[PDB]
């Protein structure tokens, strides 16, 4: 929706309330993003850094219109802010379609890459777990992308896979149940039939999860992003 | 991808899946956008990204997108379902919106119709003012194929016939009109005036006499 | 719950141009990508330009970029299209389209307006009655609205409160350059004696307007 940025958090939404876009503003910058007809800047740096995503529809992908600037000024990139969210987690990507022209400061050159700049909610402590996980895996102009990933806590292990995507299809292979620094659930692996994914636990039982795998091809490296609860 | 080749006309039985092909270089690496539109009306948002269905949209309709194809797939088609059918998406490297070429989507097993045929003579008001036109009007029939011929008594008449092209109206049946634009004294000098409209090889005839 | 509702039919001479304006009816256009589509008789759908409110500017297709500016004015709360020294390549019917993001899918559209670009003149019509015959099993009456140019001719009836069994034929373009309608009602033939049929042309490219009662034959 437009109100995600211009409505209060009502806590009677759909599930997670709101998210943070501190990880998508760039140093010193500003972060605009704009749809239905509502806009709002996100200056760096500040508090009112928080979207409202109570407004947004669950399990599906929110898209919104953005242009990242810092600073007499210069705009660094523009393209589709793009948004998925389920009850306790919400994976974030930026579609950059034009950037900075590495020359001419102060034109825009055409150029299309697919970032994950964001990862929230509430994360399931390491400690605090007690299941299979079935959702949406999306890169750029691909987002009807699908993810399955079960693992058992007690093994302790990491094993999914990424099918659908109109690109490829991605293993999420042989990966161990860590913890990082903020004492959170979080698996990290490698990622063959290229490179590495990252995936992290959300929800007061571990209902859902959220993160970003990578894959090599060639030179280029396409992230995608990836988000699914348990059922 | 920039150009999308739509075939410009589909056909398909009632109740078998129709599938409307939209035809990219590597249309895989764009989301596409699909729009339903009506004899007469503005166009209506069918599949949007790919494989998205929108709000009113029956789940017969559903779309796919891979190597060089996206696909608007039907299934169990209606005869309300008759449209033409536009792909579209957006080509970051021109900075442009592309519209396909456009498929006409015929469902078949449709069954004949016949044409109602009512024909006026001249205006007394008209024929004040110097003209006269008698007024031969064609709807609701299927296939969308008429033969319109104009007698004086018995005489062909070619010259001042103009005939409409049949129009695909709202139930997917047509209409259409032919006009004989007539001199007064030319339309007084006859016993007679014929309008004969022809239709999968049935004839419907009538007749209108200056003797009104 | 959304209306887009455009400006109104169009004549133009070539070289001429035209403005065509579109506001939202449970909504607004404003600060909305709005969209400018176009269709000509016998193709289909082509993009001309649309606003993108973040960039606060336009994008035009490649065949109008110097002679169309799409811009938006939120005193009077409507987007407007711009196109200038129109050719008879310009008629169509144009629509306008919301989209909630730049490369968002047209969800919402308004309703056409047909601009007609050409130098002919600007023709109102003839509108002559045609009396119930019974022949074709109903009474038929109608209104033939003769001679005129160019689309679109509207036909009401009883000032709009006769709408059952009434039917416009699509026009003829005839041979000359003119073109010819009929609007016909198909009515019980017994009440021929007491209901009256007025036909309400209104020929909005003229600024004309005709109403015509159509009494039976005398005989």
């Amino acid at each position: 929706l437009a109100d995600a940025l211009t409505a209060p958090l009502d806590h009677k939404d759909k599930g997670l309330k709101s998210l943070t876009l501190e990880d998508s503003i760039p140093q010193n910058g500003t972060l605009t993003l704009s749809a239905q007809g509502a806009e709002k800047t996100f200056k760096a740096g500040d508090k009112d850094n928080s979207l409202n995503t109570g407004k947004l529809k669950n399990d599906k992908i929110s898209r919104f219109d953005f242009v990242q600037k810092i600073e007499q000024t210069i705009t660094l990139a523009s393209g589709e802010f793009q948004i998925y969210k389920q009850n306790h987690s919400a994976v974030v990507a930026l579609q950059i379609e034009k950037i900075n022209n590495p020359d001419k400061t102060d034109s825009l050159i055409n150029q299309r890459s697919f970032l994950v700049s964001g990862l929230g909610g509430e994360h399931t402590a390491f400690n605090q777990l007690p299941a299979e996980y079935h959702g949406k895996a999306f890169s750029s102009d691909d987002p009807n992308g699908r993810l399955h990933y079960s693992i058992d806590f007690t093994k302790k292990q990491g094993y999914g896979r990424i099918e659908h995507l109109k690109t490829l299809e991605v293993e999420l292979a042989a990966a161990e149940l860590k913890a990082d620094e903020k004492s959170h659930a979080v698996i990290l692996g490698d990622t063959r039939y290229k490179g590495t994914y990252h995936l992290a636990l959300f929800g007061d039982r571990a209902q859902e999860i959220a993160g970003s795998a990578t894959v090599k091809i060639g030179e280029k490296v396409h992230e995608i992003g990836i988000a699914g609860k348990q059922k | 991808s920039y150009v999308l080749t739509q075939p410009p006309s589909l056909s398909v039985a009632p109740g078998k899946t129709a599938t409307l092909t939209c035809g990219g270089n590597n249309i895989a690496g764009k989301t596409v956008h699909w729009y339903q539109q009506r004899p007469g009306q503005a166009p209506v948002l069918v599949i949007s990204y790919d494989s998205d269905r929108p709000s009113g949209i029956p789940e017969r309709f559903s779309g796919s997108n891979s190597a060089n194809t996206a696909t608007l797939t039907i299934s169990r088609v209606e005869a309300g379902d008759e449209a033409d059918y536009y792909c579209q998406v957006w080509d970051r490297n021109s900075d442009h919106w592309v519209f396909g070429g456009g498929t006409k989507l015929t469902v078949l097993g449709q069954p004949k119709a016949a044409p109602s045929v009512t024909l006026f003579p001249p205006s007394s008001e008209e024929l004040q003012a110097n003209k006269a036109t008698l007024v031969c009007l064609i709807s609701d029939f299927y296939p969308g194929a008429v033969t319109v011929a104009w007698k004086a008594d018995s005489s062909p008449v070619k010259a001042g016939v103009e005939t409409t092209t049949p129009s695909k109206q709202s139930n997917n049946k047509y209409a259409a009109s032919s006009y004989l634009s007539l001199t007064p004294e030319q339309w007084k000098s006859h016993r007679s005036y014929s309008c004969q409209v022809t239709h999968e090889g049935s004839t419907v005839e009538k007749t209108v006499a200056p003797t009104e | 719950e959304v209306q887009l509702v455009q400006s109104g039919a169009e004549v133009k001479k070539p070289g001429s141009s035209v403005k065509v304006s579109c506001k939202a009816s449970g909504g607004t256009v404003i600060d909305y990508p709005i969209t400018w589509v176009r269709q000509a008789p016998g193709q289909g759908l082509e993009w001309v330009g649309g606003f993108v409110p973040l960039f606060r500017t336009s994008n035009y297709g490649q065949k109008f970029q110097g002679r169309v500016t799409i811009t938006a004015d939120k005193s009077t709360s409507t987007a407007s299209m711009e196109l200038n020294s129109l050719t008879s390549e310009d008629t169509a019917i144009y629509y306008c389209a919301r989209g909630d993001t730049a490369m968002g899918p047209f969800d919402y559209w308004g309703q056409g307006t047909l601009v007609t670009v050409s130098s002919a003149s600007t023709k109102g019509p003839s509108v002559f009655p045609l009396a119930p015959s019974s022949k074709s099993g109903t009474a038929a009456l109608g209104c033939l609205v003769k001679d005129y140019f160019p689309e679109p001719v509207t036909v009401s009836w009883n000032s709009g409160a006769l709408t059952s069994g009434v039917h416009t034929f699509p026009a003829v373009l005839q041979s000359s350059g003119l073109y010819s309608l009929s609007s016909v009602v198909t009515v019980p033939s017994s009440s021929l004696g007491t209901q009256t049929y007025i036909c309400n042309v209104n020929h909005k490219p003229s600024n004309t307007k005709v109403d015509k009662r159509v009494e039976p034959k005398s005989c």
